[PDB]
């Protein structure tokens, strides 16, 4: 019941470019952001007007946005999250209110992953999966039945190469 | 350095 499909913007030569003007200046859309660096790439998260993701992606880095770079309004080392206003254009979409443990994690790849939520933070995946398919999904979306933000992707656990949950920041610090 | 957004995902 919850589907996605991803847009590209930009390949690396773009990419570098606008590192270093720290101004993106084409169009934003969608409620997931593909971000990337030089040295990795992963996923933002828009809620209630902005992009969240991980720390240890983002770093402590602006967001290269249309009037310029985009300072962040949030930063927790502890807890891996950081937050930039969003740009306009975003989609901001909207926390759980109802509790479902019926989870759905949307990928880098656009793809839409059944889990299982079991803690405050953690969730289990119902298909194991490659340590390579969630590789660079940081700062994605789990989403209730009705596609309401339960959290954003944080971390795995893995034996082997093979990943059979995920640990991720609830919405409600966001 | 800024963070660059190269690509969305669009949900429904
Ligand atoms: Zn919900």
């Amino acid at each position: 019941p919850i589907t996605a499909y991803s847009q590209q913007t930009r390949g690396l030569l773009g990419c570098i470019i606008t590192s270093l003007t720290g101004r993106d200046k084409n169009q934003v859309d969608g409620e997931v952001q593909v971000l990337s660096t030089a040295t990795q790439s992963f996923l933002a998260t828009c809620v209630n007007g902005v992009c969240w993701t991980v720390y240890h992606g983002a770093g402590s880095k602006t967001l290269a946005g249309p009037k310029g770079p985009i300072t962040q309004m949030y930063t927790n080392v502890d807890q891996d999250l950081v937050g930039w206003p969003a740009p306009p254009g975003a989609r901001s979409m909207t926390p759980c209110t109802c509790g479902s443990s019926d989870l759905y994690l949307v990928t880098r790849h656009a793809d839409v992953i059944p889990v299982r939520r079991r803690g405050d933070s953690r969730g289990s995946l119902l298909s194991p999966r490659p340590v390579s398919y969630l590789k660079g999904s940081s700062g994605g979306p789990l989403l209730c039945p009705s596609g309401h933000v339960v959290g954003i992707f944080r971390a795995a656990v893995c034996t082997r190469g093979v990943a059979k949950a995920v640990d991720f920041i609830p919405v409600e610090s966001m | 350095g800024s963070v660059v957004i190269v690509g969305r995902i669009i949900l429904s």
